[PDB]
């Protein structure tokens, strides 16, 4: 058939029809996929064929190049390099024909051309786009479309682009996005599309934003662009402001005040929400600018130099401004209000909130006025604006300001928890929950607990919004009582905290509420199985009554249901019902963690013939959710000797929950599991290694798993290590080659994207050798006998140990077990192990910086690894 | 966006705080079985 057709029958509603094409299309794809794509883009330039058959050309080109998946889009690149020439430059030759001889509003050409960019941006092998993208927008012949689909296309390639690559053509593609904004364009579309350009291109800006001549030209035109009649252009426009707020705030001190401040301000107050929105979420994310900085700073005084960033405090000189707006547009409620929406309001009482935890205890006195003044005012917008605000500043001020205001503010509270508008309850729970949370002293008032107590037992009952706040309500109100009865003073979960009194009735209460008819609304009913589970955790060891009848009343809940999915129906039968399940695989968690030795035997014999019992009919049945995984990990925790009666059942189903290499997420939970298996068995386990071997260290293949899957794998094999086992003695030899290609891999801290990761894989391996050390070797060793004979790498064990401190950027985590090795494995033996730690510099500046609390107990690591450091000289 | 800020509760129910709380109370029960012996 024709191409054409073909192209157009990808569109036809009918099923079997579009399969056809889309088979067609793929065969082309594969016989030759040069010839393929030359005469897709041959299609996409001729302006003759209908637009329905230049769009799909123009799908399947982009298609070929780039993906939502990372690793695809990779690969896909690669085939696009490995491609000749010939056909590559005919594909991008009629890619930028297609600029502005479309119709299509939308262009396809523009993620055609951003596809094809970023596969030979890199390797620079497209130098006719950057100049002829800029001058298709430079030319003042060109057409409305011509600079508008090339500046979004240029958008495209600063979006999809690596970062580390559009540093060369920042200027000259810096020079084509702001010529499109320019007040003088006619065309708002133009505008609106070289403003989305200007915000991805905000990356590599930064030479550009150094030159005070050229940062002053940007910052000019972004101004004016909030001026534009055109609603689009002046959003745009202050999103640019936000993001260059939180990139370039060293240069905001020329425009804040003869600029900035009056436009952010003004947008605030428009009543054209799209705007109010950009302002508000601009004053909300200096907040988290000037935080971050006085928190970066409050480190640089502590070390002995001046920040490398130094805040102006805006957020604090514009306080007086922000709060009589930001509480005005807490008057401007959604009465029909669905809390998956955004909006003015909320985003004003967000900004507060940060306003308060930024500037500390200047906020207190700019916002009382405000509810004094309504907290029991004749309106409902207004009351409520009162209450929320209240709650708002709860947390930021010091107790030696709040304390006072919150006392005389409960009993006003309370009441207003029955107040007719049904908003007004429902900010009233957040803010009493929001009260305990942070003031238990206040909250735990000895004439205002059965009070309060009274009122949270009504508001479970109540509409899911008023309600859903009580369950946290309570929550926090428990978590209060455990550190008001754990003051203390007594080690244990205390036998009578405060709510022991009146705990009955709660539990009894909090099982009615998740089982409401509507409890799919606002979470209500997972807000319940939450609360409860909670408040087991801080409960007092004469509440053994009801967390006895409470276990097995969940239980009667999770056995029943373990047997409707052994045969499961529909969707409304499937993720369905097993909703109610999966927080049952969390309460029980909590109930078996904090019950008796004793009861958690019956229990652990039954639960895990439900866990077990649906495991035999849910996999693969969609599961395993992972799920019965965590609660199994928990029996062992509650056992240890006890793990016997099973481990048969377990040895294939864990098998597989631990052979999954497509769920990146799933196995993570059958890793940690066989680690508390080495601490319940403890002496009979190592058959039950070479699973994790080849098949943990398989999924190493290929590398589309996941940045934060590395440790876990690695880091279970030390707690297997606890059973005599003379096979860790042939993955030590696998074990130093991760840490060692974590070391060769040169991961550019440039961004806080790789550090939040990079000094992870390094905690990983430390746990590996303690583990090794020790399971190799008893309190008195007979025959030692390779301790010392990982003598060679143990350079790289205290040089890379050495290097873990070398770096400015190593989490406490790494540093904690960075600590425990040194020391025990000085216990292996001290040879020249002294001299070997001498031998390094940085070895001592990590020792040091581990003496050097936080972190609480991590430090007492290097504290007294020094010890046996200090045994020989 | 800062919509799970408006009125920010302490409900670890989502992805996240389900599994960490766990996978750090065994690094705990490990640190502390793990080093029974050690010292």
């Amino acid at each position: 058939m024709e191409l054409i057709t073909i192209l157009e029958k990808t569109v036809s509603p009918d099923r079997l029809e579009l399969e056809a094409a889309q088979k067609f299309l793929e065969r082309a794809a594969v016989e030759n996929l040069p010839t393929f794509l030359v005469e897709l883009s041959r299609v996409l330039a001729n302006p003759g064929n209908s637009q329905v058959a230049r769009v799909a050309a123009g799908l399947q080109i982009k298609n070929s190049l780039t993906s939502k998946d990372p690793d695809i889009k990779a690969q896909y690149q690669q085939r696009w390099l490995a491609i000749d020439a010939n056909a590559r430059r005919e594909v991008k030759n009629y890619v930028l024909q297609t600029l502005g001889t479309e119709t299509y509003r939308p262009s396809s050409a523009s993620q055609c051309v951003a596809g094809i960019a970023c596969a030979e941006i890199p390797v620079n092998q497209w130098p006719e786009l950057i100049p002829q993208l800029v001058a298709n927008v430079t030319n003042p012949n060109s057409t409305e479309h011509m600079k508008e689909s090339t500046l979004e296309a240029i958008g495209y390639i600063c979006q999809d682009i690596d970062p580390e690559q559009l540093q060369d053509k920042s200027n000259e593609i810096l020079t084509a996005i702001i010529q499109g904004m320019r007040k003088e364009e006619p065309s708002n579309n133009v505008k609106l599309a070289a403003t989305n350009a200007l915000l991805n291109s905000l990356e590599f800006t930064k030479a550009n934003f150094d030159k005070e001549s050229e940062r002053h030209f940007i910052m000019q035109v972004v101004c004016e662009a909030t001026q534009c009649p055109d609603t689009r252009v002046r959003v745009a426009a202050l999103q640019n402001l936000v993001k260059i707020m939180s990139l370039y705030y060293q240069y905001m001190e020329t425009y804040m005040g003869p600029a900035l401040f009056a436009i952010t301000i003004e947008a605030m107050k428009s009543d054209i929400d799209e705007v109010a929105l950009q302002g508000i979420e601009f004053w909300s994310n200096v907040c988290d600018e000037e935080m971050d900085l006085a928190i970066e700073a409050s480190e640089a005084a502590e070390q002995g130099r001046p920040p490398e960033h130094t805040s102006k405090f805006y957020a604090k000189g514009a306080l007086q401004y922000l709060v009589p707006i930001l509480t005005q547009t807490l008057t401007k409620q959604d009465e029909n209000d669905d809390d998956d929406d955004w909006n003015p309001c909320k985003a004003a009482g967000v900004c507060l909130m940060l306003l308060a935890t930024c500037c500390e205890d200047d906020i207190v006195p700019h916002v009382l006025p405000f509810i004094k003044e309504h907290i029991k005012n004749p309106d409902w917008r207004y009351r409520d604006a009162a209450v929320m605000a209240f709650g708002c500043i709860l947390e930021g001020p010091e107790p030696s300001q709040l304390k006072p205001l919150v006392i005389q503010a409960m009993p006003t509270l309370i009441e207003l928890m029955k107040d007719p508008s049904v908003v007004v309850r429902d900010t009233a729970a957040w803010t009493v929950g929001r009260i305990c949370e942070l003031l238990p002293e206040a909250a735990i008032n000895d004439v205002y607990l059965a009070p309060l107590l009274q009122c949270l037992i009504e508001g479970l009952s109540a509409e899911p919004r008023v309600a859903s706040n009580v369950c946290w309500a309570f929550s926090s109100l428990a978590e209060a009582a455990y550190e008001a009865a754990d003051v203390a003073d007594d080690q244990e979960e205390p036998a009578t905290y405060c709510l022991s009194s009146s705990f009955e009735l709660i539990v009894q209460k909090l099982l009615e509420t998740t089982d409401r008819p509507d409890g799919h609304q606002n979470n209500l009913r997972s807000s319940a199985y939450e609360s409860l589970m909670e408040i087991v955790k801080n409960s007092a060891k004469d509440c053994y009554p009801a967390v006895q009848k409470t276990t097995l009343v969940i239980m009667e809940r999770l056995q029943q249901v373990l047997q409707m999915e052994s045969h499961i129906q529909s969707t409304s039968d499937r993720i369905q019902f097993n909703d109610l399940q999966s927080l049952l695989c969390a309460t029980l968690q909590n109930v078996l963690r904090k019950v008796q030795h004793q009861d958690a035997l019956q229990i652990s014999d039954v639960v895990m013939a439900s866990l077990l019992r649906m495991f035999q009919s849910t996999a693969g049945s969609g599961g395993v959710q992972e799920d019965a995984l965590m609660a199994v990990s928990t029996l062992v925790e509650v056992l240890g000797g006890e793990f016997l009666k099973y481990m048969e059942a377990f040895k294939p189903f864990l098998g597989i929950g631990l052979k999954n290499y497509a769920e990146y997420q799933v196995c993570l939970a059958a890793v940690g599991l066989v680690g508390d298996l080495c601490r319940a068995l403890q002496s009979n386990i190592i058959p039950f290694c070479d699973e994790v071997m080849q098949l943990l260290l398989e999924n190493l293949g290929n590398e589309n798993v996941h940045r934060s899957v590395k440790p876990q794998i690695l880091s279970v094999f030390g707690d297997i290590a606890l059973a005599i086992g003379g096979e860790f003695k042939k993955y030590l030899e696998v074990v130093l080659n991760t840490l060692q290609q974590a070391s060769q891999a040169q991961v550019d801290k440039s961004d806080y994207d790789m550090v939040d990761y990079l000094n992870e894989l390094r905690e990983s391996c430390l746990e590996a050798y303690t583990g090794i050390v020790q399971g190799l070797k008893g309190d008195q060793e007979n025959v030692h006998p390779d301790v010392m004979l990982v003598q060679p790498r143990v350079e790289f064990i205290l040089s890379f140990i050495d290097h873990i401190a070398g770096d400015e950027d190593h989490t406490d985590g790494v540093v904690a077990c960075a600590a425990g090795l040194i020391g025990d494995l000085c216990t292996a033996f001290g040879k020249d192990v002294l001299k070997l730690v001498e031998a390094r510099p940085m070895i001592h500046e990590l020792l040091t910086e581990g003496r050097r609390s936080k972190t609480n107990k991590a430090k007492t690591l290097a504290t007294w690894a020094t010890k046996e450091l200090r045994k020989l000289k | 966006p800062r919509l799970s800020q408006y009125k920010s509760k302490y409900s670890s129910l989502e992805q996240s705080e389900r599994r960490r709380r766990l996978l750090e109370l065994q690094k705990s029960k490990r640190l502390d079985y793990v080093n029974h012996a050690r010292r």
